[PDB]
C-alpha cells in the first residue's frame, strides 16, 4: 500500500466563536508559509533539463 | 535544445574563439558585431543569429 498526502500544516479552531473570524488569522499564517502573501512573480522558466 | 537565446550566442562566441585560436581575428570582428547588435536586448541576439 501507499498513499500521497497533503501536509499544508494543522491549526486548532474553537467553538462558540465564528469561524470566519479564526479563519482570518489563519488564512494570513498559510499565506506565510507558501510566500504569498508579499507581491510576488513566478521565476521557475530555467528549472529544468534534458 | 535547450537554454536561453542570450546564452546561445554568448557560449557560440567562446567556442568560436577556442575553435579559431590561431587566427583571433574572427573573434575580435564577430564580438564587434554582436556589441552593436546586443545593445537592443534579447531581440538584438535574435539578430545576431539571423
Amino acid at each position: 500500500h501507499a498513499l500521497i498526502k497533503e501536509d499544508l500544516g494543522q491549526w486548532p479552531v474553537e467553538t462558540g466563536i465564528s469561524l470566519v473570524n479564526q479563519a482570518g488569522v489563519f488564512a494570513v499564517q498559510l499565506a506565510n508559509k507558501l510566500g504569498i502573501d508579499k507581491p510576488f512573480v513566478l521565476d521557475a522558466g530555467s528549472n529544468y533539463f534534458t | 535544445t535547450s537554454g536561453s537565446i542570450i546564452n546561445h550566442a554568448n557560449n557560440l562566441n567562446k567556442v568560436i574563439n577556442h575553435v579559431f585560436a590561431d587566427k583571433p581575428l574572427i573573434s575580435e570582428t564577430m564580438l564587434k558585431i554582436l556589441t552593436i547588435d546586443g545593445t537592443t536586448g534579447k531581440d538584438g541576439y535574435r539578430n545576431w543569429l539571423d
